[PDB]
């Protein structure tokens, strides 16, 4: 088996064959097969929980906070304030359209939190494949 | 089979 | 299981390449599964796929994919969500399906599609991609 931390990054079947006792971070490309929520702001904070896969599991997520307020460029504080405004409130809509879209096309790196008692990850951050990414799999795959 | 992004989308199964 | 109005098949969308659906796929449609006869290992399921390619051909919500192994085929994208628009030809998207035939060249069930034209290295890590993965299933 493949060690959890090896780059670029690791299967998240091969996570689960590992028998986490603890919650681990590992990092797994994936895409979302589907929303099981909608966006919620309960708590004074962004949530939306998700079904995603990296090709080898499906995985139920939710997104941090700090993702969903940087895909719609407005945190939970920043939206009840918008709503005070006309002008103001049609940016935020924008904004929840453009997220809408951008959990549909999402195709990354996740760095994923994964609590294993629970069957359930927490989404802590994304990020776009890049030419280390590449070099990464290349050596790993001795080619 | 049936999936959920801003509204329900379903699939032929 | 889950939301009620989510319901995916039943095994995850395995990475591949056409070149392996169209020569190590078997059984038909409804039960179809790969073989890794080849590194001596058992037959994985394929209910769902998870494939990337250009567009060759665009026809409604029917389309004619390529990856570096050949030819695929897919239809019903007139159904899955619409992110960025990429039914046009020559761009790079990748689809979950589900495998309608295998041979002579594979037909897939859109679940989805979506662009990956706006980063090019999507389209460089593809068929090593493909090939860890399969490495990494016991
Ligand atoms: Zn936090
Ligand atoms: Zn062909």
């Amino acid at each position: 088996a493949m060690d959890l931390y090896s780059p670029p990054f690791v299967y998240l079947s091969v996570l689960m064959a590992s028998k986490p006792k603890e919650v681990t971070t590992v990092k797994v490309k994936a895409f979302i097969v589907t929303l099981t929520g909608n966006l919620s702001s309960s708590g004074g904070i962004w949530s939306i929980t998700a079904k995603v896969s990296d090709g080898t599991a499906y995985l139920d997520v939710d997104f941090v906070d700090e993702i969903l307020t940087s895909l719609i460029g407005f945190s939970v504080p920043e939206m009840k304030q918008s709503k005070k405004d006309p002008l103001q409130y049609q940016k935020f809509l924008e904004g929840l359209q453009k997220c809408q879209r951008d959990l549909i096309d999402l195709c990354c790196l996740m760095t994923i939190s994964f609590n294993p008692s629970l069957s359930k990850a927490m989404v802590l951050a994304l990020q776009d494949v890049n030419m280390e990414h590449l070099e990464n799999l290349k050596k790993r795959l001795n080619k | 089979y049936s999936i959920l992004f801003d509204k329900y989308y379903s699939i032929p199964c | 299981g889950g939301p009620a109005g989510v319901r995916l098949p039943r095994s995850p969308p395995l990475k591949v390449l056409a070149e392996q659906l169209r020569r190590d796929a078997e059984g038909g449609p409804g039960a179809w599964r790969l073989s890794r006869a080849a590194a001596g290992r058992g037959p994985l399921d394929l209910a769902a796929v998870w494939m990337q390619g250009r567009v060759v051909m665009a026809d409604r919500g029917e389309a004619r994919l390529r990856d570096p192994s050949g030819d695929f085929s897919v239809r019903g994208l007139e159904r899955v969500p619409r992110g960025r628009p990429c039914l046009v030809p020559g761009k790079y998207v990748m689809v979950m399906g589900v495998v309608q035939a295998c041979s002579p060249e594979p037909c897939l069930q859109a679940v989805k599609m979506t662009d990956l034209s706006d980063n090019p290295i999507h389209e460089s890590m593809w068929e090593l991609e493909v090939e860890d993965l399969h490495r990494n299933i016991p």
